[PDB]
């Protein structure tokens, strides 16, 4: 006895679609100077 | 012997050629009019011409609903998928309440599809690192390229040259289930088992007839198991969990086999969904399967009830003659089971005695029939194992009148123990 | 400590099998694809240390075989059989199994290995000089 | 090539039988 | 090709809403009878869809059970172009147990407005002669072109075994190599220019955006509540599409059937949800009276809240006369292939106007089966009779219910 | 002695069902005392599950408070053994948040049926006399074993090998092998190692050497419940959820598939089904959902004997507006016997408390007994018992040997019944809360 | 410890030899009746020989019920595990209130577990192969080990060979080799050896002192309750689990019942002695009816606890009922199968003794008429609130110079602050 086995149900979308979100990096700042868990790996209190 | 349950003697409706209800038949036992109703049902079923067509069994207690519908389901058969639930297991903790339903009007469409089933099977003797592996067969070897995962599923079952391995290329599976029996006297004591080479061809092609529920496709897309890649294994490390399926989903996977029926590669069976107590259903559900009933794809569905003039679940004072709103009950076809005479009680006595291999004699049986008038038939019904354990005790091969006195001392009704309490 | 009667147990396969569904697009994004090549990289970088543990704690059960323990039960000549080479083989007494056919010498075979008796097999599928070699 | 023998036997005891028993390892060369 | 998955369901006679250029209602064209004004109404608002000039359109259509509301929405459906979304979902499928109440009514309305995006792909489609690596040699029964391959290329054509004689097709931008068979041949052009459209509704592009991996959740649902910026940012994007022309929005139909069993978080909801710009058209269905608001102790004039009942305009449907009820009796024995006598036809119609038209639909099959067993051909009186005798009504099931109510538990 | 897990509980005194060959039941025995109809009753019960043919019979055993009705339900799962199932739970147990009240009572009636696999396996079974591994620096060796009868020199595959290894077997080791799988096993030493090695800081006792053939042919039995298939053939890690409970809402069609092969593996000789028994103590916690669905479980196949406990009387189904008999719907009634208890006289209460002093292992004079009687009709059955262990207590505080009237009377006076605590809170009533 | 809290000063029950209640002693007043019945409840739980035996503490607000509570914990000492709960803990939002209910009554069963230990631990002096015919073989591998006492060398079975490689010893290296599995393990080079120059951190300790052979004795003290956690989840699917949230489960009864199988195998082989305590509740009335109910079941256990229940509201309606009124909001059915402690209300004398003891334990030194001023307010309003009253006296006694409460200090602390009754007054005007 064995399972049925379908193909994947294949979903079209256009390009577009995957390009939603995504600025031009001439309207995105440094925002990583508010980062504040990224530091938690990164340095200590007292060598900050 | 199989166990004995409380519906084992019904086999079937018990109808003539014509559809007219046959007295005692089948196990069934008097209800002619509603025997002839679930016949046309039987029909109606078999047609697999409408969709959505829902009936509901009302009737006082201990009148033979769910002994009806489980004789409709005898006389279908084992072919036609048949769903047998109750109202109150849609409170799921898990889903919501629609989707609930909803999975159970997939469950009772059925769908066998021919499919082709590839193997290629032998002992190993190359492992070349894409790799190029050889099989070895009672006819022949063969030296074959696969996919990297076929590998890597290798690896998994930890193939070594010599072992005898099963794969399904059509699902990518391996199944290494021995070394060869070659192998078998090579060293003294060994940890392995062994088996002996296949006997067909390296590459063998069968064809199968698979029977699935269109629930089990939708469930099998919603959360794939077959993907065998990194981000399809990291997410089947979660917990399984019931999941919200989406209309999207369904309409792909009803256009799916839209196209197998088209190829001639499947068939469509239509069957029943089974609501064994509707009156725990809410307003929510009611609601939902004014629009559901109204589908069509959605199966032959059957309810039964046993409510009188009762309160609507979900709503405050809203009464409805079953239990079920007006607006329902204008959706379904009514079928009234009606209560016993004493003969069709002593009848179905009769005939649950030989079921559960209990020889009775006349005066026994015609006073567990006296009894059967007042407190209720499954009262009396549920006497005849205990009668017939003391009859054993007492070294008696037959229930006596003696033995069923002495159980209904022992073991009292609902009646007796209310006005015992009040 | 249950694994010797978890393995007894595990058999149930499910009723179908899919991949996950693919989204197509034309024209796929450079940043789009470029972000699924290096979740990949990372992922699959990540795993190698533990693939085979990843491969056994995901891979489903998809096939189901008849037990070999069967083979013997359909049959009951195989059962007596069984009987009587257990009670030969406990007198250090050696058989030659006769049969009509080539099948039946197969699924005789696969009997004798669930037994654990070892055999060697001759018949008509054997050239001239290798039915007195294996003899 | 070199062999590493792990040897593990019945002895008798010295002050069926009073028995013990006895490992020894065993080296092929003197390189290893 | 037999027992397809689409079966005779209770609409599915309703082919359209059956009007005019003028939106005059014939009295019996594409499955619909009678509702003459109701009808019309909802032609007009057909129209309005079809436009999509004004977004957060919401249209009530009130009538007694049986009047053909719902069917009536079905007309509305199947008249309305398959390319324009219509969202069809019962007011109790909002009480989900993965994301709130106003998480799914909003996920509703996303779902209800389409964006068409087109956009044009060069395929190569051929048969293989010669591959060296590396160049490349494809032919078409018009045709042949050798080709000169780069490295990703020649990787995608070494991962998938291509050789001569295979037929394959190739993405010219991506490389998408898939074989379909061994050689028949193509017939026209080796390169072609193909522009193709796709329809995503702003829910897809939402779930798509939410995460990695997201649009899984498309099927299987495992949408939690989206994150409220994501959907801005996609309105956003969308709407620069829009400016750009790269997309057009094509606004659809979101219908709530039998709405009153929306509560009153949910109205309110609805309340500021049709004011944006992106609302679609909603349609509503609801028989009852004045009656209580789930979820409070204020009964209003359909179970909906006087607030949203003034963002709407009301369609009423009325009780249908014997002819009508004729004539929906003769289209539902056509749909399904059951041919009546005509005093088979006078005497279903008299039993549904006492009864019901839902219940002389469903004695129309009861009927054709009782006849096949006969080994009739046409649905006599006596079947009619038959298995009105063996099929209660409603009213006829009470009254034996009140006839045995001592048997009955918790009868009142 | 030893102060065990289990120590002296509520029904610790229960043996079983004190009955005889005809199911009459004795005045006194297995620490049963009175409720001859009930335990008569319970004794034509335990005989309907024993004899294991009919599915889904359903006895609900109705009586007042303190009438023994957790004792019968005692009595019936000590006369039952361990090898039936018998799964009890307090009806509260089924409202979960990890799962439907629907799931949590099938889990509870698929753990209420075992089923009894059979397996043959090859066992080597002997003491190591020699062993010999070489490696490489493949492995080759060989292992010599004796069983009295006889003595095999085997040699060995690289997997044996380093199953050997892995075990670290040496010379004078009991060992069991598994020849279907290699699975090694050390039983015990048959002999010291040698008196020269440091460390090795272990006497153990060396066991006896084995005897017959090496290689024979065992038969051994698995029983697991239903419930235990149904989880591990739930997902990949389903095992883990049976200890931790887990278990989200498992899928209609894996209980389905299970079903059906589980009739298949009993139409074969690979197992044997063995229905059990569901005790819901305090069954009116249960709403009408649950009754509901107790309805139809009962008439499946695999369904258990189902034993019912409540002393509500006509009182309000949990989530209804409705009074009915035992806070039971009707429909559910109709499907069950119901077994009554009656209220102990003052002969039966006296020999319920000798049985309760036995068992808490008190010396109490007779006297006492009768006053302890006297109030344990007064006030309640299980007062008196818990001042039975009081007195006890006060008594050897003073150095006594015998619980006599004086430690009575005065644990009579420092712990307070029902009714004198009632009493007590009516009389200081503007002292407590809320009236 | 250092922070003093509402219960601080109760060091235990005031009972003498023989089991009769001191008028004031150990911290505790009054209550007499009630302490030496609390004194048998001791007795009963030091006997361990019962199991799931109730008492309920039932009395007027602060008439020491839990005064009483804690002074039966304090009785039993710290070996005893004494599990405090209040009602309102079993409405989670991980678990079921009866998985709650269960969790704790495992919590207040001890285990105490033995393990005796042989290791042969020093500093690597030798390891010289003993070389032999058989009858390069080896019969032996000999390990010189030093210890700030002395040295050993031991005559080693030559298969710790592997061992001794795979842990890659050398001379200078700390090791300990245990008797039984006879398996070395490496504990760093001898810090003899270590300069200041060269930089490593875990691979240096130092030399062991002691004899070269000890015999250690571990004792550690579980819960049955830490058994089930421990089984139920062991610590790539830790990957996951450690990433995602480790919710509480609703442990089966299949693992308990195995754990308990476990528990009697240690307590038979000697390794293990149970230590079986209390559970106690207070505010029980904030329990419903399902877990008062499933409480049945789970007090008829023999393997439960003993449980306190404290209660003071009197007839009450039944948390998750409809009008159905008890004695003290617990059921009548497990009414029936608690004993009852009453506790009574104090006489003047009683509360200005309170009063005395807790500006003694708060170390507030306080004049004799400010006390009878303080017990003259504690007969009206309440004893709780005079006794808070004494450190915001001493407090503005010491802004004024004082090192004791003068009665002036009370009168200005009861003008700032008011109680629950002259705030209903305030609020009804
Ligand atoms: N006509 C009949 N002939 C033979 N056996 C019958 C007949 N009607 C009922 N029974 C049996 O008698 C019992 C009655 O149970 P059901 O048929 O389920 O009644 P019911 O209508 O389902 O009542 P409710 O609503 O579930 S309480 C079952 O054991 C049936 O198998
Ligand atoms: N004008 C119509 N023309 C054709 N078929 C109709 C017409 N009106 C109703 N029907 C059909 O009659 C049946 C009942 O009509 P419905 O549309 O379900 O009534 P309804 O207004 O939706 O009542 P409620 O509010 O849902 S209970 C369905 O099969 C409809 O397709
Ligand atoms: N017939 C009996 N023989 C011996 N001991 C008994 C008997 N009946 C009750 N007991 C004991 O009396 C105590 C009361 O327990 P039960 O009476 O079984 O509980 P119950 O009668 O069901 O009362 P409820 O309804 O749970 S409050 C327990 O310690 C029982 O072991
Ligand atoms: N007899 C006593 N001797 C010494 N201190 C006491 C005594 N009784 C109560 N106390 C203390 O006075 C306060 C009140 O006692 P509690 O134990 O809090 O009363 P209670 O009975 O728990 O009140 P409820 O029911 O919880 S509101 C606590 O700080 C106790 O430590
Ligand atoms: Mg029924
Ligand atoms: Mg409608
Ligand atoms: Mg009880
Ligand atoms: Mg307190």
């Amino acid at each position: 006895g064995s399972s049925y086995v379908a193909g994947p149900l294949e979903y079209p979308s256009a390009s577009l679609i995957l390009k939603a979100l995504e600025r031009d990096f001439w309207k995105e700042a440094d925002l990583s100077m508010f980062d504040l868990i990224g530091l938690e790996n990164k340095i200590t209190r007292h060598e900050a | 012997t199989q166990r004995i349950a409380s519906h084992s003697h019904v086999k079937g409706l018990g109808l003539d050629e014509s559809g007219l209800a046959k007295q005692a038949a089948s196990g069934l036992v008097g209800q002619e009019n509603a025997r002839e109703a679930c016949g046309v049902i039987v029909e109606l079923i078999k047609s697999k011409k409408m969709a959505g067509r829902a009936v509901l069994l009302a009737g006082p207690p201990g009148t033979g609903k769910t002994a009806l519908a489980l004789a409709i389901a005898q006389e279908l058969g084992s072919k036609v998928p048949f769903c047998p639930m109750v109202g109150s297991e849609v409170y799921s903790t898990e889903i919501k309440k629609t989707e609930v339903l909803m999975e159970n009007f997939r469950r009772a469409i059925g769908l066998r599809i021919k499919e082709t089933k590839e193997v290629y099977e032998g002992e190993v003797t190359e492992l070349t690192p894409h790799v190029i592996i050889g099989l070895k067969t009672a006819k022949g070897t063969k030296q074959l390229k696969l996919d990297p995962s076929i590998f890597e599923s290798l690896q998994k079952e930890r193939v070594e040259a010599g072992d005898v391995i099963y794969i399904e290329a059509n699902s990518g599976a391996v199944k290494r289930q021995g070394r060869c029996d070659t192998y078998a006297t090579e060293f003294d004591l060994e940890a392995e088992e062994y088996v002996p080479l296949p006997k067909g061809d390296v590459h063998k092609k069968k064809e199968i007839i698979q029977d699935v529920t269109l629930h089990d496709l939708d469930v099998a897309n919603a959360r794939p198991q077959g993907g065998q890649d990194i981000l399809s294994m990291m997410g089947q490390l979660m917990k399984p969990k019931k999941t919200e399926i989406t209309d999207k989903l369904r309409g792909e996977i009803n256009k799916v086999v839209n196209k197998y029926i088209d190829q001639g590669i499947a068939e469509l069976v239509p069957g029943v969904l089974f609501v064994d107590e509707v009156h725990m259903l809410d307003i929510e559900c009611f609601t939902y399967l004014h629009r559901a009933l109204e589908s069509s794809i959605a199966p032959i569905v059957i309810f039964a009830s046993n409510r009188g003039n009762c309160v609507i679940r979900g709503t405050e004072d809203i009464t409805s003659p079953h239990g079920i709103p007006l607006d329902l009950l204008d959706r379904v076809m009514i079928i009234r089971t009606m209560l016993y005479t004493p003969q069709e009680m002593k009848q179905i006595i009769k005939i649950r005695a030989q079921t559960e291999g209990i020889n009775i004699s006349e005066e026994a049986l015609n006073h567990l029939g006296e009894i059967g008038t007042k407190t209720t038939l499954r009262y009396s019904v549920q006497l005849l194992t205990p009668a017939n354990l003391l009859a054993k005790i007492n070294g008696k091969d037959s229930i006596e009148k003696e033995h069923v006195e002495e159980i209904s001392e022992l073991f009292y009704d609902a009646k007796s123990s209310a006005k015992i309490l009040a | 400590s249950l694994q010797d009667v978890i393995d007894r147990v595990a058999f149930v396969i499910p009723p179908v099998v899919a991949a996950p569904p693919s989204l197509r697009v034309p024209r796929p994004p450079p940043l789009y694809s470029h972000r699924m090549r290096i979740l990949r990289q990372g992922l699959r970088e990540h795993a190698a240390p533990y693939f085979q543990q990843l491969r056994q704690t995901t891979a489903p059960r998809l096939l189901q075989f008849p037990e070999l323990r069967l083979v013997q039960f359909d049959s009951g000549k195989l059962e007596a059989l069984a009987i009587l080479l257990q009670k030969l083989k406990s007198e250090g007494r050696r058989v030659l199994i006769l049969s009509q056919m080539i099948l039946m010498l197969d699924i005789l075979e696969m009997f004798l290995n669930f037994h654990y008796l070892t055999y060697v097999r001759i018949d008509e599928n054997a050239s001239s000089e290798q039915r007195q070699e294996l003899m | 090539g070199p062999i590493i023998t792990y040897h593990s036997v019945t002895v008798p005891l010295v002050g069926p039988p009073a028995r013990c028993s006895r490992t020894f390892i065993t080296f092929s060369d003197d390189a290893t | 090709d037999v027992t397809r998955i689409e079966r005779i369901g209770a609409h599915s006679h309703i082919r359209g809403l059956g009007l005019d250029d003028a939106l005059e209602p014939r009295q019996a064209s594409q499955g619909m009878v009678g509702q003459l004004a109701a009808r019309r109404a909802a032609g007009v608002v057909l129209e309005m869809i079809r436009e999509g000039k004004i977004a957060g359109r919401a249209v009530l259509i009130a009538g007694q059970p049986g009047t053909g509301k719902t069917a009536i929405a079905m007309g509305m459906a199947q008249a309305l172009g398959p390319d324009t979304p219509f969202t069809a979902i019962a007011g109790s499928e909002i009480f989900s147990l993965e994301m709130s109440k106003t998480e799914a009514l909003t996920q509703a309305f996303r779902r209800s407005i389409g964006v068409r995006i087109k956009e044009e792909t060069e395929i190569i489609e051929g048969e293989v002669v010669e591959i060296q690596i590396g160049k490349l040699t494809l032919k078409t029964t018009e045709m042949e072109t050798i080709y000169d391959l780069g490295t990703k290329m020649i990787e995608s054509l070494t991962k998938d075994k291509v050789q001569a004689g295979d037929v394959i097709t190739i993405d010219k931008a991506t490389g998408k190599i898939s074989k379909l068979g061994r050689s028949q041949c193509p017939d026209g052009e080796l390169q072609k220019r193909k522009e193709v459209v796709h329809t995503v509704s702003l829910h897809e592009i939402d779930v798509i955006n939410s995460r990695t991996q997201g649009f899984l959740a498309l099927f299987s649902g495992d949408t939690g509540e989206i994150k409220s910026e994501v959907r801005e940012q996609i309105n956003a994007k969308v709407a620069e599409w829009r400016e750009e022309g790269k997309a057009e929005i094509i606004p659809g139909v979101l219908f709530i059937d039998e709405v009153h069993m929306l509560d009153i978080e949910s109205f309110s909801f609805l309340n500021r949800a049709l004011e944006s710009d992106m609302a679609p058209v909603l349609i509503m269905a609801t028989n009852r009276g004045i009656t209580r608001i789930r979820g409070t102790s204020y009964q209003s004039p359909h179970g909906i809240p006087i607030d949203l009942l003034d963002r709407l305009l009301i369609v009423s449907t009325t009780p249908y006369s014997e002819k009508d009820t004729k004539q929906i009796l003769r289209i539902r024995c056509e749909e399904e292939d059951v041919e009546m006598s005509e005093d088979a036809y006078t005497v279903l119609t008299r039993i549904g106007l006492e009864t019901s038209l839902r219940y002389a639909i469903q004695l129309i099959t009861a009927a054709s089966l009782v006849c096949r067993k006969r080994k009739g051909t046409e649905v006599q009186v006596d079947d009619i009779k038959r298995v009105y005798s063996l099929f209660l009504d409603e009213s006829r099931s009470t009254q034996y219910m009140k006839e045995y109510q001592d048997a009955f538990l918790f009868n009142e």
